RNA sequence: UGUAUUCAACGAGUAUAUAGCCUUGGCCGACAGGCCCGGGUAAUCUUGGAAUUUCAUCGUGAUGGGGAUAGAUCAUUGCAAUUGGUCUUCAACGAGGAAUGCCUAGUAAGCGCGAGUCAUCACUCGCGUUGACUACGUCCCUGCCCUUUGUACACACCG
RNA sequence: UUCCGUUAACGAACGAGACCUCAGCCUGCUAACUAGCUAUGCGGAGCCCUCCGCAGCUAGCUUCUUAGAGGGACUAUC
């Protein structure tokens, strides 16, 4: 339950291109920058919730 | 898409090449001049040509382009002949001679040239 | 010269600002917004109106649209008092007569037309903006020349060919004794109507939309693209989207104010 | 204010208890709140355009199923009015609040695709919640004494123990195992 | 299912023989159908042009969903029986396995109308009505195109 | 294979684009008794006002329908 704001979008990835990989920062701690993936439609400036804040990602997944 | 057919590109280039004197920046003035300075059948082709000409006037008002000619700076000649200083850029004294060139001037050349230097 | 205020009630270019001779606060702005305004709105045309004027009595408004026609309007009711149709090419400018009974119009058809306000007799003789002499008529041409006509028989009086660029409009003295031009050359030519010879020049720099003569100060205000320039008749300028150009200048009857027609509707008053 | 839902519901009482699903729901009482969820506006033109659409419009448009029900938005908004009256009269609160609570408690957070688990878009979250609620109401309404409004009302209050919450539970269970 | 509001476009329509087409209106007939007054060789006349929407009986039951199938019966079309009216009969059918097709906006989906077919009998071509979910990405599959590369293929990998 | 450019290529033919039909906007124009809008007059009901129908060989108009010439958009401005 660590709400994160989408900071940049790294293009659609995946087999069908359904998942979209983005970089986010926490609203509780702005200075921490993580990479995650999101289904559905995502634009910059949005706020996204999660459950586990420790999972990492890769560039151009 | 919005890219321009070679016909409209060409005709815009020609109308600017031969009619840069009066044609202005507004699109509607460009089209009302095009309709009588040239015969274009399709009205929307004429609109495309007028808009393209306006875009190239925006391009050219900052500097010259690679497309048009005549009055070959943009509108007036005599750009570089005026770059003639009252004294030549080439000096004649203490003119850039080194050890091996000194040995050369000891060879067939004259070692007492006016521009000889000990550098 | 200082700022009075700003206007933002227009969505396109206002091309002509006309004020009644009687100095009454019923000025008419004719715009290429397909709409007019009264400081009442007019929309009877279907194209972009260019030139507007106000009758001598000050209770009517004459405006011509780029569709190629002209209309004289009942200002109070906002309805056309009369139409004027027969300019196949788009009209460019309008003006009244010395008695404000005949209407002179210049269009894109390389010709000028005189119309009766009520009569059915019409006569004809790219002609730019025209302004009748308060009785010859001056006009701009398509070859950097300014023509002066004769009202006695609709004949050409003389031609003035000293302009390096095209002539976008003409200026006449309030007493009908001067002529002035301007254009892309940036040098405004001033001549005398009587002899029709070149008097002198003033330096501005670029296109001047409207050249307005001061009725009282005997001055000349020009809407140069670089900076609006005002001369006194010492020939010396004794006025300031990435593109910024005016469209018209209008001298007030009082003489202490002036009104500008701009591009994005920012009508500005100076005093 | 001067704008109320069916001249009956006041929008200036409903908030969202989250800072991640605010802009996607048109519940703010400054704009985007309408008289009824029926409007002939275009929302599929550009991306993220349906976020500006009112939430009630989304709820009433997601009920025109199955193929024997589409093109009948009139029944949809009538049924939403009936279920709205049921909810307000029972719970003694603003039915907009119950709708928002049900939507905000019926959105799944994570899925698993490609099999790796990863999060869900908030617009997809609200869309999935609305689709789940409508399908659950349809399931509870088929071959039963209940009418549409009654099952819709029950699923709306139960989601503020319910079909939609159990569907989200199993989806999240499948997600969290990978 | 039964009452009661009611909003479209496209097109088509005569040989006048009493009258072959569109049919208005009046009368008769439960309905199907018949007689009379007639109009339109056409923006004139047909042309005055449904789902949906208040109200109620159902009440979760293979039930008033469904009407397959049958019998009795009347009349129209046709030279000669096709269809349409009335009642009775009331089958499978309670969202459909592997597979599988169409579609991104007034679109899909739902509901009718006209024309072609025609002595009589509606699938195809258009017309309009109600009207959304998601996506706005990709080459994962199915293909298409280009560049490099390999080839013992050239009927060209079904080689 | 649309263009800009690069260029042992230069200059050209098709295809694409261009073209044509229809729809989308016009209180601008053209003009409508085989199409309409409004007022009035008459008759219908509860002077006026709500109101339905009928004329006025021009009451006026084409905003509403028809069909024509035209315009509008060209990516121009940010
Ligand atoms: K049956
Ligand atoms: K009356
Ligand atoms: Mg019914
Ligand atoms: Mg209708
Ligand atoms: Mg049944
Ligand atoms: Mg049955
Ligand atoms: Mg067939
Ligand atoms: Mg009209
Ligand atoms: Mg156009």
């Amino acid at each position: 339950v660590k709400l994160a704001v989408v900071v940049k979008v790294m293009g659609r990835t995946g087999s069908r291109g359904q998942v979209t990989q983005v970089r986010v920062k926490f609203l509780d701690d702005q200075n921490r920058l993580i990479m995650r993936n999101v289904k559905g439609p995502v634009r910059e400036g949005d706020i996204l919730t999660l459950l586990e804040s420790e999972r990492e990602a890769r560039r151009l997944r | 898409g919005r890219v321009r057919t070679k016909t409209v590109k060409k005709t815009s280039r020609q109308v600017i090449e031969k009619y840069y004197s009066r044609m202005t920046l507004d699109f509607h003035t460009n089209k009302k001049v095009l309709e009588e300075v040239s015969i274009l059948q399709s009205k929307r082709l004429r609109n495309k040509v007028a808009g393209f000409t306006t875009h190239l006037m925006r391009r050219i008002q900052r500097g010259p382009v690679r497309g048009i000619s005549l009055k070959l700076q943009e509108e007036e000649r005599e750009r570089r002949m005026d770059f003639v200083p009252e004294k030549s850029a080439l000096e004649v004294d203490e003119i850039r001679v080194d050890k091996e060139t000194m040995d050369m001037l000891a060879f067939l050349g004259m070692a007492d040239l006016p521009g000889v230097e000990r550098a | 010269l200082a700022l009075v205020g700003t206007m933002r009630g227009h969505n396109d270019v206002v091309t002509a600002i006309a004020a009644p001779i009687d100095n009454s606060p019923y000025i008419v702005s004719g715009s290429r917004d397909k709409s007019l305004l009264v400081w009442r709105r007019l929309t009877g045309h279907g194209h972009f109106v260019q030139d507007v004027v106000i009758s001598s009595d000050g209770q009517f408004a004459l405006s011509g649209s780029w569709d190629g026609e002209l209309r004289l309007w009942d200002l109070s009711t906002g309805l056309t008092t009369r139409r004027f149709v027969g300019h196949t090419k788009d009209v460019i400018s309008v003006a009244f007569s010395v008695d404000n009974r005949q209407i002179v119009s210049a269009s894109r058809d390389n010709t000028i037309k005189l119309w009766n306000t009520l009569g059915e007799c019409k006569y004809t003789i790219w002609v730019s903006c025209v302004r009748f002499s308060p009785p010859t008529i001056v006009s701009g041409s398509w070859d950097k020349t300014v023509k002066v006509w004769n009202l006695t028989n609709c004949k050409l009086r003389s031609t003035l060919a000293g302009h390096g660029g095209y002539v976008n409009a003409v200026a006449v003295s309030p007493d009908g004794s001067l002529c002035a031009s301007g254009g892309k050359d940036g040098v405004t030519l001033l001549w005398d109507l009587s002899e029709g010879k070149r008097l002198y020049q003033l330096e501005a720099g670029s296109i001047i939309h409207a050249l307005c003569f001061s009725p009282n100060r005997y001055w000349l205000c020009a809407a140069t693209e670089e900076s609006v320039k005002i001369w006194d008749l010492s020939k010396h300028v004794v006025l300031k989207n990435q593109m910024l150009y005016c469209t018209s200048l209008s001298w007030s009857a009082d003489g202490s104010t002036l009104y500008t027609g701009y591009t994005d509707g920012t009508i500005r008053v100076f005093k | 204010g001067d704008v109320k839902l069916f001249n009956r519901w006041t929008f200036e009482d409903v908030q969202v208890s989250d800072i991640s699903l605010n802009d996607y729901l048109a519940v703010t009482s400054m704009k985007h709140y309408t008289f009824l969820p029926h409007s002939a506006g275009r929302y599929s033109a550009k991306r993220f355009r349906k976020a500006q659409c009112p939430i009630i419009e989304r709820l009433t448009n997601s009920l025109m199923m199955h193929g024997r029900n589409n093109g009948k938005k009139i029944m949809a908004v009538r049924i939403i009015k009936h279920t709205m009256e049921i909810i307000h009269l029972l719970t003694d609160a603003n039915p907009i609040q119950i709708i928002v609570d049900a939507i905000i408690n019926s959105g799944p957070r994570e899925d698993a695709t490609r099999r790796q688990a990863v999060d869900i878009s908030p617009l997809r979250r609200v869309n999935q919640a609305i689709y789940l609620l409508t399908t659950g109401a349809r399931e509870s309404a088929f071959r039963n004494v209940k009418t549409i409004a009654e099952c819709l009302a029950d699923e709306l209050i139960n989601a503020a123990n319910s079909y939609a919450i159990k569907k989200k539970d199993e989806i999240e269970r499948v997600a969290k195992a990978n």
